[PDB]
Order: C-alpha cells, then sequence, then structure tokens
C-alpha cells in the first residue's frame, strides 16, 4: 500500500 | 542549526547527491560529503565528524535499513538524525523505518520545498 507525502508525513515527519 | 554541521549523502546516483547537495547549499549548509552505498557511508561515519544524515532505501551492500539499524546501536552514533529519501513508499517499510528509527522520510521526485521542509522539521525535533 503506497503511502503519500501527506500520509507519510503523519507517521515520519 | 549550526551551518558547519557536517552531513552525509548517500545515493547511489550522483545526480540525487547533487541535488541533496545543492538544496542543502541553498539552505547554508556546505560542509557535505558523500557516499554511494550504506557501506561506504557507514565506513565515513565511523571515521568521525557527522551530524546529519541523509540517505537512500535500497542500495547495493548495505541498504538504508541496515545502515537505520548500524547507527541506531552504536555507542556513539545512536542518536544520529537520519533522514530517508527515496522512491519507496509502501506502508510497511514506512512502518520498518519508523519502528527502526528513521528521523524522517521523503518520496522522489520530491520538491525543493518539500526536502527543505522535513529538513528543517527534523532540526526541530
Amino acid at each position: 500500500s503506497i503511502l503519500s507525502q501527506a500520509e507519510i508525513d503523519a507517521l515520519l515527519n | 542549526a549550526d551551518k558547519e554541521l557536517k552531513f552525509l549523502v548517500v545515493d547511489k546516483f550522483s545526480t540525487m547527491r547533487r541535488i541533496v547537495r545543492n538544496l542543502l547549499k541553498e539552505l547554508g549548509f556546505n560542509n557535505v560529503e558523500e557516499a554511494e552505498d550504506g557501506v561506504d557511508a557507514l565506513n565515513k561515519l565511523q571515521a568521525g565528524g557527522y551530524g546529519f544524515v541523509i540517505s537512500d532505501w535500497n542500495m547495493p551492500n548495505m541498504d538504508g535499513l541496515e545502515l537505520l539499524k548500524t547507527i541506531r546501536a552504536d555507542g556513539a552514533m545512536s542518536a544520529l538524525p537520519v533522514l530517508m529519501v527515496t522512491a519507496e513508499a509502501k506502508k510497511e517499510n514506512i512502518i520498518a523505518a519508523a519502528q527502526a528509527g528513521a528521523s524522517g522520510w521523503v518520496v522522489k521526485p520530491f520538491t525543493a520545498a518539500t526536502l527543505e521542509e522535513k529538513l528543517n522539521k527534523i532540526f526541530e525535533k
């Protein structure tokens, strides 16, 4: 499942 | 952050390293070194002096995850910031990296604004 920058942002940034 | 902060840019592609180096320069950071893979990276890091690491995920010899885990277990560099910059974006990997201690993650292709913001973010955190 591909996460968007925004989504990734929610857990790593 | 300390304008003299030493960065290590890890990516198999010199072009990508160039992009990162240029943006760092944009932010006022010129003390930058480069590495082609996790092994070379680790080699330089262990030699001493680094304050920040920017690395790709999938790499020959030693990948970003191993690099990250090795850094996090080191007696001296355990807290060294590690920013992943890669085409990889699968939930599983984001998780594993998160679990393993990654400081941030930027998906390629990224805008200059994106990288710069994430950078600033980590300095914060």
